[PDB]
């Protein structure tokens, strides 16, 4: 925490509720989550390559 | 270090000392560059023979 940078995963919860996205080095996952808490295995993970 | 000298200078002040740790390192364009890090008190045990 004190001699870094940047950190190593981030989870990011969207501006309206809706979305989570885990953030990696290179990709980031983003999930649907309609209740809080709740992720539904019928959803798919999209993936996205930020680079 | 220009904002890591007030984390110990912080250190040194409320604990009445602090550490900064020059350990060697590698730059982005290579050649040799130290890194400095501010250690606190509470997780470094330094012992001097005088």
């Amino acid at each position: 925490q004190i001699n870094d940078e940047y950190p190593k995963y981030a989870l990011e919860l969207a501006n309206n509720g809706k979305t989570v996205r885990l953030y990696t080095d290179t990709d980031y996952y983003e999930l649907r989550m309609p209740s809080p808490g709740n992720f539904p295995n019928e959803q798919v993970i999209k993936k996205v390559h930020h680079g | 270090m220009q904002s890591k000298q007030i984390a110990i200078h912080r250190a040194a002040l409320t604990y009445g000392y602090s550490y900064a740790r020059v350990l060697p390192g590698v730059a982005l364009d290579g050649a040799n560059q130290a890194e400095i890090h501010g250690v606190s008190p509470r997780r470094l045990l330094a012992l001097y023979e005088d």
